[PDB]
């Protein structure tokens, strides 16, 4: 996060981290749905441009976390995974369409003060919340700058304008797609950037006082750069995919 | 590698 | 279920430094 400040504690109990073994080091956010299922980015994991493809066996997940690189000792839990499920038409060769993947843990999580799960729109909620203006929140351990953080970061940025968004950029821009940043002449700033991807994007419902999940660090061209804004893949859009997920496994 | 080992 | 309640806030009643500036965009 660019722009952002330091996580109270607990802020974000369903911040989860992508984790690799060797060469340990941290691969991406995300974020803890239920008790067995976690929902990240699809280019965490697989990316060919990059030669960037992960498999069950060389991640883990750590949950409950704060410090970025410290084994916090009796909150964080780390956990193995079952299977990871990338999204069938998930567009790596153009546009990152699609970009949205589900993780299986080997094991269910036992909740706590640090650890909880957020909640996943519906019709009338993403119908409500994502409206240009609305604030949203991203938190991730990634890039401070276009260094690291000790611990995790917060930023509040507004959902943009469809045109907009389009207009900053040469890349194709899909309805599985929402922008959010503050425009050049608005004085604020700040943005996600490498490190942050697979991390939520939520909001706070004004009716049930809840917390949803309404999008995935996605992409960007550098980050909070003038004239720039963020790209997050709009998880409502890509709900009955997760669903399915869930019903058949 | 910034990290500390884990158990 | 008992989704986005934190235990450490909405659980308490207890508010963080900024989420009143999201409530009030909306
Ligand atoms: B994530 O932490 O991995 C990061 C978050 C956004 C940074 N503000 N995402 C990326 O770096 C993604 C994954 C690979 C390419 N990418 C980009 O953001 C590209 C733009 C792009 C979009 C669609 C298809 C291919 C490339 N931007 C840059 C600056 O490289």
């Amino acid at each position: 996060i660019v722009e952002g400040s330091d996580a109270e504690i607990g802020m974000s109990p369903w911040q989860v981290m992508l984790f690799r073994k060797s060469p340990q080091e941290l691969l991406c956010g995300a974020s803890l749905i239920s008790d067995r299922w976690v929902l990240t980015a699809a280019h965490c994991l697989l990316y060919p441009p990059w030669d960037k493809n992960f498999t069950e066996n060389d991640l883990l997940v750590r949950i409950g976390k704060h410090s970025r690189t410290r084994y916090e000792r009796n909150i964080e839990k780390i956990s193995m995974l079952e299977k990871i499920y990338i999204h069938p038409r998930y567009n790596w060769r153009e546009n990152l369409d699609r970009d949205i993947a589900l993780m299986k843990l080997k094991k269910p999580v036992a909740f706590s003060d640090y650890i909880h799960p957020v909640c996943l729109p519906d019709r009338e909620t993403a119908a409500s919340l994502l409206q240009a203006g609305y604030k949203g929140r991203v938190t991730g351990w990634g890039n401070l700058k276009e260094g690291q953080p000790s611990v995790l970061q917060v930023v509040n940025l507004p959902i943009v304008e469809r045109p907009v968004c389009k207009d900053s950029t040469r890349i194709r821009i899909t309805d599985n797609m929402f922008c959010a940043g503050y425009k050049p002449d608005e004085g604020k700033r700040g943005d996600a950037c490498e490190g942050d991807s697979g991390g939520p994007f939520v909001m706070k419902s004004p009716f049930n006082n809840r917390w949803y999940q309404m999008g995935i660090v996605s992409w960007g061209e550098g980050c909070d750069r003038d004239g720039k804004y963020g790209f997050y893949t709009h998880v409502f859009r890509l709900k009955k995919w997760i669903q399915k997920v869930i019903d058949q496994f | 590698g910034d990290f500390e080992e884990i158990p | 279920a008992d989704c986005g309640l934190r235990p450490l806030f909405e659980k308490k009643s207890l508010e963080d430094k900024t989420e009143r500036e999201l409530l009030e965009s909306y």
